[PDB]
């Protein structure tokens, strides 16, 4: 399989330039595209064949590329430029791809997330189920990354994270849940919920006790 | 000018079938290549298929190859995506787009999409489990206590504390839509661990859709 390795999140101040990358093993042989998708809205083309640019896309959106990294550079960041950006290209035998996508935010005072981790209640355990809850509160801009760790080892099977939500205080709220079996919860000796936001990483851990 | 309109998306159960349709206007469908790209709520864009204008070639993502089949009717400016043997993971919003004609094949114009939900979720009530730390976070000046409102359906759920008395420190998080088409959400109320063993903390979960009301008193 193959990946358009694309940074999950990116934020910039109104008026300054923003740069989104997109690594890839076959990008040196295949073109790269960029799409802009505003919340609950069809994606829109902003860049094609690495540098092309549609006649509806303002010049400040500059596509470029080289080797194995395409880069969507958005200058003079606007409040309207806040949305998700995805790169496109394909494998070494034509099948199309998409990057993980990237979140582009603008302005208000930046804030770090309040992370709280809860272990499985002995009660839910009696129900032959285990569920670790990771609440992420008061962060800004509204974009975070949640990775779960089984004793320092990663894991993906059993994770359900929410989409950043706007609290009443104009900051954001997120929640992530790792579902295990009563046996796994006791199997390992520690589970950890690490929430990285703006390069910053908060990592709370819990262990059977 | 260029315009794409999806439809057919709806709510169905695993294994069941569904046939989406995309009708275009503003251009000759027969002059372009078409694709369907889907996106599960809060997730990235995932490519599904591409279909040659003369329909002599059809490409599908491994995830859907065999179950989904693309088809067109350049005469009726229509693209079609018949999905069969539905899986939960196929749940997402289906976008049909016009495939550009330069560089490799990215699309240029996307329709707004049609939502495709797929579950057996009926109307479960929420289970409510206590949310308290082990021994580390219990030794703070103000830890957090909460209620885990697990597996319910459909939204919404109302959480409160001490029948509405307690309000400060309360933070009811947005529900997470677990794989099994069932919602879950937590609600924590941050309070001092000093006067913790003297006061009562009781969330009152309300789920009218299920006609359920639970009151769990969390202790330290
Ligand atoms: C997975 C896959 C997707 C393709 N998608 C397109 C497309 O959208 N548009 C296009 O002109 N050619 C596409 N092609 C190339 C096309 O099949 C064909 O080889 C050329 O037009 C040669 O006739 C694709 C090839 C593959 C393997």
């Amino acid at each position: 399989s193959y990946e358009l390795k694309q940074p999950p999140s990116v934020s910039v101040s109104p008026g300054q330039t923003a740069r989104i990358t997109c690594s890839g093993d076959v990008l040196p042989k295949k073109y790269a595209y960029w799409y802009q998708e505003r919340s609950g809205q069809a994606p829109v083309l902003v860049v094609y064949e690495d540098s092309g640019r549609p006649s509806e896309i303002p010049e400040r959106f500059s596509g470029s590329s080289s080797g194995t990294k395409a880069t969507l550079t958005i200058s003079g960041a606007q409040v309207e430029d806040e949305a998700d950006y995805y790169c496109y290209s394909d494998i070494s035998n034509g099948y199309p791809l998409f990057g993980g996508g990237t979140k582009l935010s603008v302005g208000q005072p930046k804030a770090a997330p309040s992370v709280t981790l809860f272990p499985p209640s002995s009660e839910e355990l009696q129900a032959n189920k285990a569920t670790l809850v990771c609440l992420i509160s008061d962060f800004y801009p509204g974009a975070v990354t949640v990775a779960w760790k089984a004793d320092s080892s990663p894991i993906k099977a059993g994770v359900e994270t929410t989409t950043p939500s706007k609290q009443s205080n104009n900051k954001y709220a997120a929640s992530s849940y790792l579902s295990l079996t009563p046996e796994q919860w006791k199997s390992h000796r520690s589970y950890s919920c690490q929430v990285t936001h703006e390069g910053s990483t908060v990592e709370k851990t819990v262990a059977p006790t | 000018e260029v315009q794409l309109v999806e439809s057919g998306g709806g709510l169905v159960q695993p294994g069941e079938s569904l046939k989406l349709s995309c009708t275009a206007s503003g251009f000759s469908l027969s002059n372009y290549y078409m694709t369907w790209v889907r996106q599960a709520p809060g997730k990235g864009l995932e490519w599904v298929t591409n279909i040659r204008p003369d329909e002599t070639e059809k490409f599908y993502s491994d995830s859907v190859k065999g179950r989904f089949t693309v088809s067109r009717d350049n005469a009726r400016n229509s693209l079609f995506n018949s999905m069969s043997l539905q899986r939960v993971e196929d749940t997402a919003t289906y976008y049909c787009a016009r495939v550009s004609d330069f560089g490799d094949y990215g699309p240029d114009f996307w329709g707004q999409g049609t939502l495709v939900s797929v579950t057996s979720a009926s109307t479960k009530g929420p289970s409510v489990f206590p949310l308290a730390p082990c021994s580390r976070s219990t030794s703070e000046s103000t830890a957090a206590l909460g209620c885990l409102v697990k597996d319910y359906f459909p939204e919404p759920v109302t959480v409160s504390w001490n029948s509405g008395a307690l309000t400060s420190g309360v933070h009811t998080f947005p529900a997470v839509l677990q794989s099994s088409g069932l919602y879950s959400l937590s609600s924590v109320v941050t309070v001092p661990s000093s006067s913790l063993g003297t006061k009562t903390y009781t969330c009152n979960v309300n789920h009218k859709p299920s006609n359920t009301k639970v009151d769990k008193k969390v202790e330290p």
